């Protein structure tokens, strides 16, 4: 609502006026009306009521007033019409205006993008949120002096950055669609302010830089030899740009190395580029300005290898507990010690206690020497119930966890009180060691009080110095020893076979006892480090102590490899800090963009807000906007979550403040979004047992008025910042026939050249369900996608456009002219008659072939993800042969619980329908040549995926902490070692695929056993 | 007695189980309880033996040469229950002194058998049928109690949120009060002599509205306090009654899976177990 209870207010409405003389008036008011325009009204009906001889011009005064987030907003923007200022009730007060406006206006836009108060951050005394907000400035400082270095073309690739793949060299199936490795290429040209368009059609080398292609078009009857001047002084003037989009070739890549112009070699399309001026764009950019804001006796101390005393933690009370007393019997608080998901001793419980009385007041004591705690160690937490043939039931009604030590490397001690936080849907563990750290903001919320020890003023974890020192005399009393003894050629086979282990294959302790024995000789293979890392005595300073000066100097490994050390397997700092400096080194920006979901939520492990990871994104995303776009989105999307709302709120804070002008073109995506969650909202609560005529009708009366045809109109796209949304096409927008009533909305596409891409923009907007699943899902088919290209299987997917912006909030892209196989039925020949008769003629053959391989990855790829059944309406079609799917669901197959199966089903089970369609109408369809081919696809692409196993495993193994129910442990990402096989060798892994289709289609999976007789 | 049996009837042995299978038997168990699955059929060796040590999974493979079974060469041990019941009497300090500590507790694969004591298929299916039925029907129950539970939270917060802005409100108001009582004792204690009650008249006329204002703001508050004090109770007591029917799932999902255990043993077709499921 715009008004406290209200979705809006009609255009008379009274406000109270409260001036500086002490006097209140009640005001005639329009909902239209701009600021000065109700300070017009307010200062002509202020001479009635007493003490007009003391009140100054309506330009010396400002309104100040409380918003719906509780904050004394005041309104400096004073052509802001009422509706839009968010107010709480329906009054404003005249002030006059003290401290700063550029940084009140800026504020308040950042709060606006943010979805809180800028203001609620002061308020915060934990100083680690306070040292954050100082200290993340140096990155943003830094950022912006990257782009200003060389000024304006830096300036210029920060906001329209080459959209392109990370390697140049083509694939061979790529090369040999171009002739004679030569594409044709048409650049239009505009004329003048008549805009009769033009085009100059080029054919030039597939590997052309943006500079070559544009001295082509110039040629396309004059002197030849005076080429060489236009050619060096006239190269600078143009720049390229992507016909119907925002994109840009701006930098000297080969011209196939830009993602659009290998789009258009696959799909067969003319690239259109459109030829622009290069001071147009140039002059264009904001030149935005970043300014650092306000904010901007003696101590005992002791290292912590000194304490000579075991671990110790007392358990005080809880202040209550929601547990009916007759149905269960005792509580207890449930505690470990844990270095990331593993415990470093025993689990330990306190006593016993009523349900009425959680009141312990007991050391807990741990078998662990204090010296022994690594660095990442916490304490994990719960208050459980016991409810119980002398059998009884453990369940957790809280959690709880705390870093022992803090952001200065500091040892926890004292009493201090923890409000815990609920416990998550699908969670059975007594412990949540997964879970972020620190208590609970809601203080309504059962509060566990606890002491630690105290031995000085200040318990300090020792520096780096400190730890090698005690390293080499660790190594002194165990037996240059990487050189002494030599690597045999037995234990340089089982080290390379070890390594080519999964990340959740568990090494066993005699492997554990091998690779530490051999840890000096590990560096020669550095893909190893994850499992040497699993070797290790966490609990152990002297194993630990050696382990940092390995990784210290360890060989940099792959991102793909260094994505494993960022789940919450690896807590250790020096561990993150050498899989970020990976990164940092050899993750291109298209890769950055591909891995972008599992970085942010990597963020949620992070033992502190400030870390190495978060400098590196935060960096990344204002160095590039198109990085910049969806790293805000993914963390804007999620603030409604408590467990991150601090530390993803200080995070787009600090992007927000150094983004520069994109911050205003957010606004109007965050406005555009809120009004269609405000309308879908209403249409669900009020409007329910309403039909969808109806329903429509009342969409549109809505979406005709000016506030929301200014707001949903002229802005960019959330799924791609590069498509702009131009007017809407009201007649055209619809309510779809789902339970949450999805918005199927129509845009126009405002680009000069917009008809050689598209004329409009079609996105689904949708309010109820859960949209992480498909997001995900979407984002490792495109994965899934890129693997098969590069190894020369031509399977063309479609991961079509998918973004969560909220809380069960997000955009769908629609695809045109899709149907679903419903619409097609309406025999078992009907599908194959509809793709003859929409591809009649000669281009058959390829239809039915992008058709075949459409199944292949769709069948292989939802075998391997486990999503939720195919029927008619989740497949589609589309004119030119290719399918696809939609409206995954769930994945890794989540319904296995609520269902006593182990085995591992196929979600895309192909009926006689799609077998007839690849079999060209033929009876016999599981028999023939066409069919067999289709089974080989399959197989190849299913080992493809399978020998990248361990990419998508680090992916998923990243998701953990994002709260969806698919995604709680890894028992649940092991799913994808099963239907790959990952224990299994290769050949047993493609007997198995084909047991499981065979399975599936009751026998007409034709096994290898194929009847030439 | 115990060495002659075979590896087959083992209770402790269980085939072809794949490791997060032995992970769920393990998770959160005592020290000491241990299962035997078959290996990697991609890695070297024949068996593996999986131990609870320190609140871990300790992985431990059993390897096989000319008739000797072992850990690590030399290969002493005639067979794998030999192996087994020599560390269920004797510490695995003596392989290593890292791991003190004994076989204690077999994770057996007749142990639903000592739950369900019907013999017959039909009845075990039957009673499958019934907890799976009473299961569902409970998850159903709890579903809707954690949907009332995030929706109460969030009405929750909302109010919470409102409480914060009317008292934001209440501060602006009573500081309209006091820039009301600062300017009006210059003018009022002027405008009492020269006898213009006109004047006072319409000063307190004012300055009484603005007291009006604030009682109803307050009123308005104080009855948003008590909505969120009827709705935070509320919030109380749904996460009560999911609290009490957390133990019954666990309970019921654990006796659900025993049937399960059950009916695979003695091969039942996948068929009955899905119209009984
Ligand atoms: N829940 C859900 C999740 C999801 O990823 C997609 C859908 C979804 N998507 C559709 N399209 C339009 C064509 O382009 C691709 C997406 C359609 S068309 C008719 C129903 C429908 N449902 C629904």
């Amino acid at each position: 609502g715009e008004l406290w209870g209200i979705h809006l207010m009609p255009p008379r409405i009274l406000v109270e006026c409260l001036l500086p003389n002490g006097m209140i008036v009640t005001l005639e008011c329009l909902r239209e009306a701009t600021l000065i325009t109700i300070k017009h009204e307010l200062f002509k009906e202020a001479r009635k009521y007493p003490l007009h001889q003391l009140l100054q011009d309506e330009s010396s005064y400002i309104f100040v007033s409380v918003t719906q987030e509780a904050e004394r907003e005041e309104f400096f923007d004073e052509t802001r019409r009422l509706c839009d200022l968010r107010l709480f009730q329906p009054f404003l007060k005249v002030i006059e205006p003290v401290g700063n406006r550029e940084e009140k206006i800026l504020n308040r836009e950042i709060g606006f993008a943010i979805g809180m108060p800028v203001c609620e951050f002061d308020m915060v005394k934990d100083p680690e949120v306070q040292d954050f907000r100082r200290n993340i400035l140096n990155v943003c400082k830094e950022a912006v002096d990257l782009r200003d270095l060389n000024s304006p073309h830096s300036r210029a690739m920060y906001v329209y950055p080459p959209n392109v793949e990370s390697s140049p060299e083509l694939p061979k199936h790529i090369y040999n669609k171009l002739d004679k490795g030569q594409i044709i290429v048409v650049i239009w040209v505009i004329v003048s302010p008549n805009n009769d368009k033009q085009k100059y059609t080029l054919k030039i080398n597939h590997d052309c830089v943006p500079e070559q292609v544009i001295a082509e078009a110039i040629r396309k009857l004059l002197s030849s030899e005076q080429l060489k001047l236009c050619v060096l002084e006239y190269q600078g003037k143009y720049i390229l740009k992507v016909c119907g989009c925002d994109e840009y070739f701006l930098e000297k890549y080969p011209l196939s190395q830009y993602k659009y112009i290998r789009s258009c070699i696959m799909l067969g399309r003319m690239p259109n580029l459109m030829l622009m001026a290069k001071e147009s764009l140039y002059s264009q950019l904001p030149m935005d300005c970043f300014t650092m804001p306000s904010y901007s006796g003696e101590t005992s101390t002791k290292s912590l290898w000194v304490i000579n005393s075991a671990l110790r933690i007392k358990i005080l009370c809880a202040t209550y507990v929601n547990v009916n007393i007759r149905d269960i019997d005792k509580i207890y608080v449930r505690t470990g010690i844990y270095h990331g998901g593993e415990p470093l001793c025993d689990n330990v419980n306190t006593q016993r206690v009523p349900c009425s009385n959680p009141r312990w007041n007991e050391w807990l004591n741990y078998d662990i020497y204090i010296p022994d705690l690594p660095r990442a160690a916490r304490l994990c937490l719960s208050i459980c119930s016991v409810k119980g043939g002398a059998k009884e039931e453990h369940c957790p009604l809280a959690w709880g966890n705390i870093n022992l030590f803090d952001y200065t490397d500091t040892l926890v001690s004292g009493k201090m009180a923890l409000n815990l936080w609920p416990v998550p849907h699908g969670l059975e563990d007594l412990l949540n060691p997964i879970g972020v750290t620190g208590s609970n903001p809601n203080k309504e919320t059962p509060c566990l009080e606890l002491e630690f020890d105290w031995f000085s003023s200040v318990v300090k974890f020792p520096d780096m110095s400190v730890i090698e020192e005690h390293a080499n005399w660790s190594v002194s009393r165990e037996a240059r020893l990487a050189r002494d003894n030599e690597l045999r050629e037995n234990d340089k086979e089982q080290l390379k076979a070890i390594s080519t282990r999964d990340p959740l294959s568990e090494i066993t302790e005699q492997e554990k006892d091998f690779l530490w024995s051999h840890r000096h000789y590990c560096v020669t293979i550095p893909e190893i480090l994850p499992k040497l890392l699993l070797s290790v005595k966490w609990n152990s300073r002297d194993e630990v102590a050696q382990m940092y000066c390995l990784v210290k100097d360890w060989p940099p490994i792959k991102p793909e490899q260094a994505m494993e050390l960022l789940d919450c397997n690896y807590p250790d700092p020096m561990v993150r800090g050498f899989a970020v400096r990976c990164l940092e080194k050899y993750l291109t920006d298209d890769k950055l963009s591909q891995y972008l979901i599992q970085l942010v939520q990597v963020l949620k492990y992070e033992q502190y807000l400030d870390n190495l990871l978060v400098r590196f994104l935060l960096k990344k995303a204002l160095t590039n906007q198109r990085i910049g776009h969806f790293f805000f989105w993914h963390l804007k999307s999620e603030m409604h979550n408590k467990t991150v709302s601090q530390r993803f709120g200080l995070l787009l804070e600090s992007y927000c403040r150094a983004c520069g002008m994109y911050l205003k073109h957010l606004n109007r995506q965050v406005e555009a979004m809120e009004k269609l969650i405000n309308l879908t909202d209403i249409l669900k609560q009020e409007k329910k047992d309403e039909t969808q005529k109806v329903q429509m009708k009342f969409l549109v009366e809505q979406m005709r008025r000016p506030d929301f045809m200014d707001a949903l109109q002229g802005f960019l796209s959330p799924l791609n910042p590069a498509h702009q949304l131009g007017n809407l096409r009201l007649e055209e927008c619809r309510i779809m026939s789902s339970a949450k009533r999805p918005l199927w909305l129509n845009w126009e596409n405002p680009d000069i050249m917009s008809e050689l891409l598209f004329q409009n923009n079609e996105i689904i907007f949708k309010n109820g369900d859960d949209l992480r699943q498909d997001m995900l899902t979407l984002q490792i088919i495109r994965i899934m996608e890129n693997i098969w290209q590069n190894q020369g299987l031509d399977l063309r997917m479609l991961p079509y456009g998918c973004l969560s912006i909220g809380d069960c909030v997000g955009l769908i892209e629609v695809v045109r002219n899709s149907h679903t196989i419903m619409q097609i039925q309406c025999n078992s020949h009907t599908l194959h008659q509809w793709l003859k008769d929409k591809n009649k003629g000669e281009i058959y053959d390829a239809a039915i072939d992008l058709f075949t391989r459409s199944c292949a990855g769709y069948c292989v790829a939802t075998f391997i993800l486990g999503i939720g059944d195919r029927h008619n309406s989740n497949i589609m079609v589309k004119d030119d042969g290719q399918l696809f799917h939609i409206d995954f669901g769930h994945f890794l197959d989540h319904k296995k619980k609520k269902f006593g199966y182990k085995r591992e089903r196929v979600p895309f089970v192909l009926t006689q329908d799609f077998l007839i369609v690849i079999s060209k109408g033929a009876q016999e369809c599981t028999k023939t040549r066409e069919f067999e081919r289709f089974q080989e696809m399959c197989y190849k692409a299913y080992l493809a995926i399978r020998q990248h196993a361990n990419l998508f495993i680090n992916l998923f193994s990243m998701m953990l902490g994002s709260g969806m129910p698919e995604l709680q442990s890894f028992d649940d990402i092991a799913y994808i070692r099963k239907t790959l096989a990952l224990d299994k060798t290769e050949q047993e892994a493609l007997e198995y695929f084909m047991k499981q289709m065979n399975d599936a289609h009751h026998g007409g999976w034709t096994t290898k056993m194929d009847w030439i007789f | 007695m115990n060495n002659n049996m075979s590896l087959q009837d083992a209770e402790w042995y269980w085939g072809d189980i794949s490791r997060e299978e032995v992970n769920e038997k393990l998770r959160d168990t005592a020290d000491g309880t241990f299962l035997v699955r078959d290996a990697s059929t991609k890695m070297h060796g024949d068996y593996t033996l999986t131990l609870r040590k320190g609140g871990n999974n300790k992985l431990i493979k059993i390897f096989h040469r000319d008739g000797k079974y072992g850990f690590s060469d030399p290969l002493t041990f005639s067979s794998v229950v030999e192996l087994i019941n020599h560390y269920r009497n004797e510490s695995l300090a003596q392989y290593n002194p890292k791991l003190d500590v004994k076989l204690l507790y077999p994770v057996s694969k007749y142990q639903q058998d000592q739950v369900v004591k019907e013999d017959n298929i039909e009845a075990v299916g039957k009673k499958l049928h019934e907890y799976n039925t009473q299961f569902q029907e409970k998850s159903r129950e709890y579903d809707r109690l954690y949907e009332e539970y995030t929706r109460t939270s969030q009405e929750i917060q909302m109010k919470r949120t409102a409480i914060e802005a009317f008292n934001e409100t209440i501060k602006i108001f009573e500081e309209q009060c006091q820039t009301q009582e600062r300017y009006s004792k210059e003018y009022i204690e002027k405008f009492k002599r020269e006898g213009n009650e006109k004047e006072i008249q319409r000063i307190m006329h004012n300055y009484d509205k603005l007291k009006s204002r604030i009682s109803e703001i307050i009123d308005s508050r104080r009855r948003l306090e008590e909505d969120l004090k009827k709705q935070a109770a509320e919030y109380r007591e749904i996460d009560k009654r999911m609290n009490s029917i957390k133990p019954d799932l666990i309970q019921l999902r654990k006796t659900r899976d025993q049937y399960l255990m059950w009916l695979t043993q003695k091969g039942v077709r996948q068929k009955k177990l899905n119209e009984w499921l």
